[PDB]
DNA sequence: AACGACGTCTAAGAAACCATTAA
RNA sequence: AUAAUGGUUUCUUAGACGUCGUUU
């Protein structure tokens, strides 16, 4: 038999990666890459660990503060992910930054998640047209970007959440879509515009949305393949991402 | 590939069973064509019926009744409603109206004491003027109670639910109890309240409206649940208590017990040690046992929301005999998994996606001790309009239907039996008038009792019945 | 290494209110 | 409270870790 159930998670073949580790809590880092705002990603555990460049730790820590820097492999990345909650976050932000490297996608934060909004001045690109037809009514297009009726000083746009997950030894990212609403203060007033945009989404129109979404993240879709991403290619402690372009899918057993 | 997980299977439909033991997935459907279950054995010969209402608010009683005798239309949704035909049609016995001695007036006191804002003075008061029909215990089965808007104050506030305290102090006094507001007046189709008032009042005045078939009678099936005080001293009061569905020998069961026997004294985590464990399951065991002929269950399907500890397990393990199998399997409401329904190749076009949700009863194998259970999708076979048309109770809410989760922590082999049985205990509820409910029976009904016993601290220990709190 | 006492990360729930009514 | 569950925002709990100490 062939009825099937298509996720929304797509696979992580990466197994093991390299990342610079600094010999010298996790609130006093926390404060120094706040007012350092460097490029790069940092995390605290029994040795401080990041992914960039030297410089930008150089600026971080004192020179007189570096004992050593040394490379750190966390082999089996999805064995250390389920073990530890801070190489989760550290593997979501540094798989998050390969990602959305290259690409006119803007990148928002709430409530420890993070989303891929499209941004307002770049809404009518070519690559910003597969989505407009999914969200459009019947042949019609769709506005991927605007206001919202009877709300001074308040926009929305089409936004993908995008999260990681571990389950039974594999690595999986999870991508939603919903619609990000600009202040983020103020997203409650919008609630009921979202549930009007949302009311007649039903299996194919959702079909179409995450297939577009997905040709947006990645650009290639099908064939069996895979697409390489880095995240920082211009230092030692780089990453290097590949990611399966088919989300999972199940058949039955007949 | 790469990203093909397990293959997926479907446990296809609950079969509901009505009089003269006649299958029907549709439950208003087959009330309307058959009778309900306790008919054939007429255990609810009569449905007696009284009035508790404010000085001048018996017109809405009245006109409630009125409406239940006579038959209705679907107006809002048309695909699974059918028509009612009036309680004397559909169920066989009649709705006798309440005399001039059982057509008792609340005290003219109980809006001076809503004025001011006493949910608990309200709630004693409204049981004192109760009082008065305790007498006449054979003169009527079922008692209704309006609670005008008026009142609204005294609703809910602060942790206190008039509801559930009433529904305790009732309780005692052996008498079903069913209250009507202005949401059931004011609400447009009426065809949806009169079904449900009626299957309420059927329900609550001793019969059965339906029950499940093709039920093991050496099952059992438990659920935990608990419920959070605040106190004055910063403290989280943590009230637990469990729920056992019995097929019996006839009948049906759904009692509740409350896990404060003299023992636990939490105020923490809301999770329970060896030896509150073991005490809780030791009145389960007994209550099998007794309400069964010397016999216990051969198999034992616990369940809650929160994860068993190691000692928890212990507990488990160590309450019930060698010859018996303990399933822990633990639900999980909030997920971010979620799933599309893709159709194969039909005539010449390629795979596409359907144009309704995926299928109801379907489940997906992540890992050997998780998966994913659907307890909402499409339903085939529940559409009054055109016999093709598959239907999705949540449409107007939810685009797309949302995964439960199971993570269980003992047994073995395939996750057949655990889904069918969540899906079949998902259909049992009488309390909705809907074609199922997310959660299987005994978690709602856990979750219920654990609110009811948290309102009131001072409640007598003896086990109560689905009809007191439904 | 003696057992607290205090900070981060995550995953899960429960009160307490809003809303509309099945392609 | 005829009823279904979709949001929003808080709080709590449980794990994982770290840091002086502290006891001895
Ligand atoms: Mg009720």
């Amino acid at each position: 038999s062939f009825p099937a159930l298509r996720t929304n998670a797509l696979p992580v073949v990466t197994q093991s990666i390299r990342c610079g580790v600094v010999t010298l809590t996790f609130s006093e880092l926390k404060e120094r890459i706040s007012q350092k705002s460097p490029k790069a990603l940092l995390t605290y555990t029994e040795k401080v660990l990041f992914l960039g460049g030297e410089p930008e730790i150089r600026k971080i820590f004192s020179n007189d503060e570096i004992n050593s820097i040394g490379q750190y492999y966390i082999d089996e990345i999805a064995q250390s992910v389920a073990a530890s909650t801070f190489l989760k976050s550290f593997v979501e932000e540094a798989i998050l930054t390969a990602l959305l490297r290259e690409k006119p996608i803007l990148h928002r934060v709430r409530h420890r998640t993070h989303y891929a909004v499209i941004p307002n001045a770049s809404a009518k690109d070519d690559r910003f047209l597969d989505l407009r037809k999914a969200v459009g009514f019947k042949g019609d297009l769709g506005y991927i970007t605007g206001n919202v009726t009877n709300a001074k000083e308040l926009s929305w746009a089409e936004a993908v959440s995008i999260r990681l997950e571990e389950r039974g030894g594999k690595l999986w990212i999870m991508l939603k879509p919903e619609i990000w609403i600009k202040p983020l203060d103020r997203r409650e007033e919008a609630t009921d515009f979202i549930r009007s945009r949302r009311r007649y989404r039903f299996n194919q129109c959702s079909y179409q949305i995450l297939d577009a979404w997905i040709k947006i993240l990645f650009g290639s879709i099908g064939g069996g393949g895979t697409v390489n991403i880095s995240c920082f290619p211009d230092a030692e402690f780089k990453a290097e991402f590949e990611i399966g372009t088919r989300t999972a899918f199940s058949l039955g057993v007949g | 590939n790469l990203s093909q997980l397990a293959a997926h299977s479907t446990i296809p439909e609950p079969l509901l069973l009505f009089k003269d033991n006649r299958t029907d997935t549709h439950p208003l459907r087959g009330l309307s064509q058959y009778g309900p279950y306790s008919a054939c054995f007429n255990l609810p010969g009569q449905v007696r019926l009284a009035y508790l209402a404010p000085t001048e608010h018996m017109r809405k009683l009245d006109a409630i009744v009125r409406e239940l005798q006579n038959p209705a239309t679907p107006k809002e949704a048309t695909n699974y409603y059918v028509e009612y035909g009036g309680f004397e049609k559909v169920f066989k016995v009649p709705l006798v109206m309440p005399q001039e001695h059982l057509r008792c007036l609340a005290l003219d006191e109980c809006h001076g004491v809503a004025a001011n804002g006493n949910g608990l003075a309200l709630a004693d008061k409204i049981v004192q003027s109760m009082s008065g029909l305790f007498r006449q215990k054979h003169a009527f089965d079922v008692l209704l109670v309006y609670l005008p808007a008026s009142w609204k104050k005294c609703f809910e506030y602060d942790g206190f639910d008039l509801h559930d305290r009433i529904k305790a102090k009732v309780a005692p006094l052996n008498l079903p109890i069913q209250i009507i507001n202005d949401t059931a007046l004011t609400r447009q189709c009426r065809a949806n309240v009169m079904w449900g008032v009626s299957v309420a009042l059927y329900a609550k005045a001793g019969g059965i409206p339906w029950k499940l078939a093709d039920w093991d009678k050496d099952e059992a099936y438990i659920g935990l649940s608990y419920a959070i005080k605040k106190n004055a001293e910063g403290q989280e009061y943590t009230t637990c208590c469990s729920q056992v569905f019995d097929p019996d020998g006839t009948g049906f069961e759904f009692v509740a017990y409350d896990t404060r026997e003299f023992i636990t004294d939490r105020k923490g985590n809301p999770y329970l040690s060896y030896q509150e464990m073991q005490s809780v399951l030791s009145k389960s065991l007994h209550l099998y046992q007794s309400s069964h002929n010397g016999r216990m269950p051969r198999k034992i399907f616990i369940h809650k929301t929160t994860h068993f500890t190691e000692d928890e397990i212990q507990g488990a393990f160590d309450s019930f005999s060698s010859s018996t199998e303990i399933e822990l399997v633990q639900i999980i409401q909030s997920t971010n998994w979620y799933g599309l329904k893709v159709d194969g190749k039909k005539g010449d076009k390629p795979v596409a996606p359907a144009s309704y949700p995926v299928d109801r009863g379907l489940y997906q194998p992540l890992t050997e001790s998780e998966c994913l259970l659907w307890t909402q999708g499409s339903v085939m076979g529940v559409n009054q309009q055109n016999p093709g048309q598959p239907v999705f109770k949540e449409a107007a809410l939810t685009p797309l239907p949302n995964p439960i989760m199971l993570r269980r922590f003992s047994g073995n082999g395939g996750w057949h039996a655990t889904c069918s049985s969540i899906l079949a205990l998902t259909k049992v509820d009488w309390n909705n008038n809907t074609l199922y409910k997310k959660l299987p029976v005994t978690l709602v009904y856990s979750q219920v009792f654990a609110d009811v016993v948290k309102q009131t601290p001072e409640i007598v220990n003896e086990i109560y019945d689905y009809r007191f709190f439904m």
